[PDB]
RNA sequence: GUCUCGAGCCCUAGACAGCCGGGAGGUGAGCUUAGAAGCAGCUACCCUCUAAGAAAAGCGUAACAGCUUACCGGCCGAGGU
């Protein structure tokens, strides 16, 4: 798991609380 | 309708030429109030939302010519 | 290895020895697929290309047989289309289809007509300046299309000045 | 050509390739120059919007334009380099 993917998955969660597979991994969270 | 940034710096500086070498040779000079006024003019030209980020684009032409900000 | 190919609803493929015959609404294409230890079969409605060996030389043909079958399916459904456009500069070249052979006359100012031959079933039909080679057997079509362009081969002079001849425009 | 073996790195958080889409603005960087606007030459090579996008890597133009290349997204699906 590369570092940039994790910084992005967490940045998408920052705009859910307030790639297509990177959105899905942020939806289940 | 609104003229370019390259032609807007020569009005409120003094000089009309650039330099033989950019950045290294300091020719023109600007200030704090002398950048926030050039930001009041450009709106459909810039992609920025804020009035803070709109200033960063004007500077992105100045340091590459030879301008020191006070 | 084994590769299972799904045959469409419009398609029907029959086997007799090492020969594969593919029938459909556009025609019937018969082919002979042969190579060491590779066996092709029809499991009711699926085509199976299987061999006990996994060496690169065998894998080369298993792959080639797949594209020979997959392309035979397109042959009996939609068909194969090669588009050609006749080009001339100074001489009024005439390309007319006579019998089971396409003929070109007055090429570069020649008294003698340049004639090729239509391979198999393939339909070569002309609409003025255009020509469209069509048929089910890609083997015959691609070759009949080639034969036409190649018939205007000029080795004796510079092709950059002497550009006369039918060329391929559309590749499927 | 083909066979066997080891090594580092990438990959279902979807790799490699291919096909599609996008390839943005401040801005034609500035100087040189009648002119040069990614791409003659000198020097710099900076920041906005964003999922990306070079002060442009390769061609192309008298110059634009055009075509791509880095770079992002999609399709696909298994190993790849
Ligand atoms: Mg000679």
């Amino acid at each position: 798991i590369p570092e940039w993917k994790q910084e992005e998955v967490d940045a998408i969660v920052e705009m859910i609380e307030s790639r297509n597979t990177l959105l899905e991994r942020a939806l289940d969270d | 309708g609104v003229p370019p940034t390259a032609e807007l710096i020569k009005d409120e500086a003094g000089f009309e030429t650039g330099s033989g070498e950019p950045q290294e040779d300091f020719v023109a000079d600007l200030s704090v109030d002398q950048v926030k006024q050039i930001a009041e003019q450009k709106h459909p030209d810039l992609l920025s939302y804020d009035l803070t980020n709109a200033a960063k684009e004007v500077v992105g032409t100045c340091t590459s010519l030879g301008v020191t900000i006070e | 290895p084994r590769v299972e190919l799904e045959i469409p609803e419009d398609v029907d493929a029959e086997q007799d020895h090492l020969d594969i015959t593919v029938e459909g609404d556009n025609g019937s294409v018969t082919r002979r697929l042969w190579y060491p230890d590779i066996d092709v079969s029809v499991d009711g409605d699926t085509v199976v290309i299987e061999s006990d060996e996994d060496n690169a030389k065998t894998m080369s043909t298993i792959g080639t047989f797949q594209s020979h079958i997959e392309n035979m399916f397109h042959g009996v459904t939609e068909g194969w289309e090669y588009g050609m456009e006749v080009f001339y500069s100074h001489f009024p070249m005439q390309v007319n289809v006579e019998g089971d052979e396409v003929v070109i006359e007055n090429f570069l100012g020649e008294k003698a007509p340049r004639r090729t031959t239509i391979h198999g079933d393939t339909d070569v039909e002309i609409d003025g300046e255009e020509l469209t080679v069509s048929g089910p057997d890609i083997e015959a079509v691609g070759q009949t299309a080639a034969d036409i362009e190649q018939l205007t081969r000029i080795n004796d002079k510079d092709v950059r000045v002497f550009q006369d001849g039918v060329y391929i425009t559309r590749k499927p």
